[PDB]
RNA sequence: GUGAGGGGAGUGAAAUAGAUCCUGAAACCGCAUGCAUACAAGCAGUGGGAGCACCUUCGUGGUGUGACUGCGUACCUUUUG
RNA sequence: GAACCCACUGUCGUUGAAAAGCCAGGGGAUGACUUGUGGAUAGGGGUGAAAGGCUAAUCAAGCCUGGUGAUAGCUGGUUCU
RNA sequence: CAGGUCGAGUAGACCAAGGCGCUUGAGAGAACUCUGCUGAAGGAACUAGGCAAAAUGGUACCGUAACUUCGGGAGAAGGUA
RNA sequence: UAAGUUCCGACCUGCACGAAUGGCAUAAUGAUGGCGGCGCUGUCUCCAGCAGAGGCUCAGUGAAAUCGAAAUCGCUGUGAA
RNA sequence: GUACUCUGGGGAUAACAGGCUGAUACCGCCCAAGAGUUCAUAUCGACGGCGGUGUUUGGCACCUCGAUGUCGGCUCAUCUCAUCCUGGGGCUGAAGCAGGUCCCAAGGGUAUGGCUGUUCGCCAUUUAAAGAGGUACGCGAGCUGGGUUUAGAACGUCGUGAGACAGUUCGGUCCCUAUCUACCGUGGGCGCUGGAAAUUUGAGAGGAUCUGCUCCUAGUACGAGAGGACCAGAGUGGACGAACCUCUGGUGUACCGGUUGUGACGCCAGUCGCAUCGCCGGGUAGCUAUGUUCGGAAGGGAUAACCGCUGAAAGCAUCUAAGCGGGAAGCCUACCUCAAGAUAAGAUUUCCCUAGGACUUUAUGUCCUCUAAAGAGCCGUUCGAGACUAGGACGUUGAUAGGUUGGAUGUGGAAGCAUAGUGAUAUGUGAAGCUGACCAAUACUAAUUGCUCGUGAGGCUUGACU
């Protein structure tokens, strides 16, 4: 489906009159512009690609300024596209612009990001191992994995083995999430919940999937 | 104000107006909102302010009080809307921001001398 | 992982990575020219540009404080009538840090810092 | 938070003054009971002549703990001690007297009573 | 733990085979004429019109 | 670097007889040239066999390499094996 | 309870800093105590508040040299066509 | 042989006279290993076993049970400044 | 003890206790064996953060055991099984 | 006699694991006296018979004695189905609620403690359930070392004795820096029909797959009563997993303060070094769980047992032989992530390069001169990215980092001076002073002048359009 790309701003609460309050997420969204429409007969599947953000023109390479040029839109920091069926695809056209007035306060919505990196990680923290003992006489083998196998039958270890390895910075989707707030003047998102990624990174919002 | 400034926008939207001043060592009255059904009233919670966080729209501080005989505390929400109202009663006089040694200390010992004028 | 941690360890306990750039700040703020290594070049300038700063105001506490951080009234003293005055109306980046090869005996990045306007 | 092996206050005049909870009840692996959460706990001290006696097994229901309970605002409330009511064999209380204050938790048709008995509900 | 066989020339070799030294970025100094790296004083201590030394 | 080491010059029949110096093998380690080699599974050869490079009595020839292909699980000892 | 003399527990170390240790705790500490220098006891012997302990990093019979090229119905090896 | 301030002290902390910075360094600040500090709620549920760790700890005065070989137990336990 | 193959007291069909290869007790003593309690805690639920030393990268020096030769994959079967 | 021991040999010969076998063991089937008020077969089933498996006890002695070095626990697993729970069914001595028995089904899930070295077992209290097995009775170059099986000592018992045990008891050293295969991550090279910057399709691969309770239908159907539903809807939990740091907390040895001993800065005052960060009380960012939010929802397709429709062979009957359906947590999809080295190397948009001679090996030919594009990299400032790498941003046409200015926060009343006190101290100046990592501005400092790589229109054949 059709969604937008913005940029997550951080985390804050809403007060409701009841007194509840709702953690939130805020999402910068500037105005997302249609680069190019992709149809059946020239790219054999139905997308919208867009561009938002902006970037200098020394570092805007030629192919790229030329891309841009020929929808007539600034150049961006990022290029995306969505998925889209032809219902969806009606009414949208090269140049044209997509806001925050894509959604509606209370829609539920799928939300990806670039989750943080933890690096280098153990299977403690990346798969849930469990330490052994402490203490009663353990010789330097506290967080280690442990046994990796069997005995001669089968004689090596099985694909997929969980073992130690770069955790995290990857891409992660949540969804259910509750669209709190959708503020035209700011060019704002405020979503229920928490999102991928740091402050500042770049994050996909559609609508959601289940149902 | 470590935030972002649209953060510190939509926060500053939501901010009460009318908090009085107090600190750590005062004696205050809370008015909570209580909502049962379709019932609504005010129930009081008064203790000592042992610990305040001024951080905006999250700012919190935290009453205790001996109830029944058995000490309890509460972490109110500032800005929340539950807090009707909070009235300081008496003004104490301490030397740090922080008093979470009164939970160590017992009846006379836990006294706090009046902040005089 | 270190996510937006300030400070080095150089492979030191702490008082004597302070000690260290205590003494390294005397030093530039007396010859106005030193060589050292490029880490240590860059983190001086966290020590010693707010010396500077607060030698900009000649007073008694000013002086203390000075005198607190840097344990030498010479330091002090010279911070205070010509630094300061020589600095008044700059703002920041009294060091600047120069690239300056390596060093024969381990092959350690070194650099030259210098006081902006030194002679 | 209370686990296996914690010891409790009793806040009732049932005859016990001090529980040791030895399992957490409502499932598999379960580890913590916070307020009104049902647990079973051995009685390892009583007042003489009472009809509870050191060292029955018994049910128990959880009205204080010093991890506290959080609320819709953010708020969280923790108390000096962690104490229990006792119950019978069908989770009913069996005392008549409660001391000490309670939470709002404890608002069900099941435990209106200690409500209705507790000198202060908070 | 320790190799049940000798290992090859040829596989100790196609170990080193990313051994190989690089260059390092020098420069012209516009200055003074002479060769030196990139972004560093020259030996005689000039830098971009600046002279250290007297 | 008034170092080590080397390049000339000179001596000598001979200096690749130059000082741990007659001859100067092998293991082992470099540089240069020719061919092969980054879609394909194993005692590394063997029987076939295209292409390429140099040479050539110009070939039904010589030297080097070896795409592709049939077959093929070291040696010794001790053992019923 | 320090020095000094010991070696009960644990981590580390185990191609060690060390062919028996370091660190944190531990026992005795005017006595059947600890210790320097110089002597005596020599191998089926010595010495032993006794563990077959110790007798030069070696002990159910020290080390060295001879008999000696001990013997081995056992294992290994045994060289061109 | 062995000083100063506290101290019963040759214990201990920091200093004197007097000596040193221990013959590879520079960066980085992943998993994992060693050595430390702190830790929500619980408090032996760990484990062969409270192993390890945590904990107690000074001076003066008060007070101190069973048992006893009449010496002890005993600094019992516990308390105040 | 909620739950006690261990512990304490008692019973006696003692497989196979018994009186200087001493019997039954016994205050004090023991880095002696077994059981229980208070306090205490990262022993554990269940691990988190931080400090130093390695690990990692760069410059210098520079080992080890092993080793028939290697162009050194999985599965099912076979076969000194 | 040797457990105080030693040498030469053997896998010619035992103990462990493997192998062959399957008496034994476990599971299944055939016949059916009888039990079941009548009624062999709802459920059992005598006397007898036939098989399967390779978890037991064994038989053999083929591999290993120039070493295949382990009872249990811990950590981490992977497979089978003869299924413990959840799912779908037939029969019932199935009124309902339950239960018994058999068939299909391996997707997920499948206790904590007391005793003992235990495996096991008994017990306490849970759960939807606490399954049976294979994997060198999985796993000790991953941990332990309580038991067993060295050297010390003792008891019971045997022996004249040295000593010994269908026995017991106290004590008693666990080595290895990983070459190859495998596995978890992360790069370099080349290839992909001229080169380049981006955006992509999805052949395929992996992850995930669990379940309680309450209310309602409805005290209805059912039943004499006691009791009490199917089907179909809501709410709220457990366990597990992921992301995140607004909230609640922990930590926070470059932040603030109190305080002891000692030394020093000439002295007072004020400070600093050392004593675990000396000790003590707080605490910003970051990281983090015990904190917060979210997930296993719903739907398609083919099926398993089972139930059919119509229908002959066989004038009837019959789910089947033609033909047409229903049917499960299981299979394919569906959800999330990866994915063209998918050598079958795919697609789309945009950008770049349009010069001369000689010669013969007459051709994407070999040598001279000219040319050096789009871009990529080296280097530098760095990062919520990171072992090194790789990846992201920026390099004066600049906010990339440091500093500076302002704010915010934390700590909690600086120094100096002045008052009141004999004094310790207290108060005012003033919520002051100081404030790592945060936010916002700002070219003051450093990202200089540069160099290297990458070329010059992209062979031939055929076809269709021009
Ligand atoms: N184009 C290139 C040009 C380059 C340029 N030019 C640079 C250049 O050129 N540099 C030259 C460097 C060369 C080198 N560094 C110099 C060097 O080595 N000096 C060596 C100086 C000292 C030397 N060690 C002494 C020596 O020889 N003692 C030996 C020794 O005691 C022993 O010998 C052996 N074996 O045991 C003995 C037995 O005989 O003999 C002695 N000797 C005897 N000699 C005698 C003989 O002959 N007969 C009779 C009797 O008297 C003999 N005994
Ligand atoms: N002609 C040629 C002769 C050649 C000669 N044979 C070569 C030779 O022998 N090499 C030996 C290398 C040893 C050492 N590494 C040398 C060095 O480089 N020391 C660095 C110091 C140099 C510095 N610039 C001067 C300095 O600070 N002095 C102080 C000062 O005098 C004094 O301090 C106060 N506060 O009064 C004293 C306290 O007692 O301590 C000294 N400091 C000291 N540091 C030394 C240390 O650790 N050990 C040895 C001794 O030197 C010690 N004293
Ligand atoms: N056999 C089927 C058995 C179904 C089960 N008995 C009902 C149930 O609780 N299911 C799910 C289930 O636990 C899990 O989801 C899935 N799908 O596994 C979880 C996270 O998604 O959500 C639950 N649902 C919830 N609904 C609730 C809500 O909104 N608030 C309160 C809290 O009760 C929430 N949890």
């Amino acid at each position: 489906a059709i969604g937008l790309v913005g940029r997550k701003c951080g985390m804050t609460r809403i007060f409701t009159d009841a007194g509840v309050s709702v953690p939130v997420t805020v999402i910068e969204v500037d105005p997302n512009r249609i680069t190019q429409i992709k149809t059946l007969e020239t790219d054999g599947y139905q997308a919208v690609q867009v561009t938002t953000g902006e970037r200098r023109e020394s570092r805007v390479t030629n192919a790229q300024k030329g891309h841009f040029a020929k929808a007539g839109v600034a150049a961006g920091r990022l290029v995306k596209e969505f998925r889209v069926t032809e219902a969806e695809l009606e009414g949208r056209e090269v140049g044209g612009t997509i806001g925050v007035d894509l959604f509606t306060v209370g829609q539920i919505v799928d939300v990806t990001g670039q989750s943080k990196g933890k690096g280098f990680q153990g299977g403690v923290k990346r798969w849930n191992f469990r330490t052994q003992d402490a203490t009663h006489g353990n010789s330097v083998s506290h967080r280690v994995l442990g046994s990796t196998g069997q005995n001669q039958t089968p004689g090596r270890v099985f694909k997929g083995k969980k073992m130690a390895g770069h955790l995290g910075d990857e891409r992660v989707t949540v969804q259910g999430l509750e669209i709190v707030s959708v503020d035209t003047e700011r060019s704002v998102l405020v979503v229920k919940g928490a999102i991928p990624g740091a402050t500042g990174g770049d994050v996909i919002v559609r609508p959601t999937i289940k149902a | 104000s470590g935030k972002h400034p649209l953060v510190q926008a939509i926060e500053n939207s939501q901010l009460k107006t009318d908090l009085p001043e107090f600190a750590p060592g005062d004696t205050v009255v809370v008015q909570v909102k209580v909502k049962e059904g379709d019932r609504e009233r005010l129930q009081a919670f008064e203790g000592v302010v042992i610990a305040k966080k001024n951080r905006g729209l999250n700012s919190a501080f935290t009453v205790r009080k001996i109830s029944s005989g058995v000490g309890v505390e509460r972490v109110f929400q500032t800005h929340s809307p539950v807090v009707a109202k909070i009235e300081v009663k008496r003004r104490g006089d301490v030397r740090r921001a922080k008093l979470y040694y009164l939970r160590d200390l017992s009846g006379k010992a836990a006294r706090i001398r009046e902040k005089l004028p | 992982m270190r996510h937006r941690n300030s400070g080095v360890k150089l492979g030191r306990t702490s008082s004597h990575r302070k000690a260290m750039f205590e003494n390294l700040a005397n030093s530039l703020f007396e010859h106005e020219l030193i060589k050292t290594t490029l880490p240590k070049a860059k983190e001086l300038r966290r020590v010693a540009e707010p010396l500077i700063t607060l030698a900009k105001n000649d007073t008694v506490a000013n002086r203390r404080l000075a005198f607190a951080r840097t344990r030498n009234a010479a330091t002090v003293g010279k911070l205070f009538t010509v630094l300061g005055p020589r600095y008044k109306e700059r703002n920041g980046g009294y060091l600047r840090v120069l690239k300056a090869g390596f060093r024969a005996g381990d092959a350690a990045p070194m650099a030259y810092v210098e006081l902006v306007d030194r002679e | 938070m209370i686990q296996t092996e914690t010891m409790l206050d009793v806040a009732d005049n049932s005859g016990a003054r001090r529980v040791q909870c030895i399992k957490v009840l409502g499932g598999s692996h379960r580890r913590y009971a916070s307020v009104g959460d049902i647990i079973k706990v051995t009685v390892k001290e009583a007042i003489p002549r009472a009809r509870v006696k050191k060292g029955d097994v018994m049910n128990a229901v959880v009205v204080r703990t010093k991890f506290g309970i959080r609320r819709p605002d953010g708020s969280v409330i923790r108390f000096d001690d962690n104490a229990a009511v006792i119950l019978n064999n069908n989770k009913a209380p069996i005392a008549t007297r409660i001391f000490g204050p309670v939470t709002r938790e404890l608002r069900t048709e099941q435990f209106m009573k200690i409500i209705s008995l507790a000198p202060e509900v908070l | 733990a320790v190799q049940q066989n000798r290992k090859s020339r040829s596989r100790r070799d196609m170990r080193r085979s990313h051994d190989a030294l690089t260059e390092n970025a020098l420069t012209v100094d516009q200055a003074t004429g002479e060769t030196h790296r990139r972004h560093h004083v020259t030996k005689d201590g000039f830098y971009r019109g600046r002279q250290l030394f007297a």
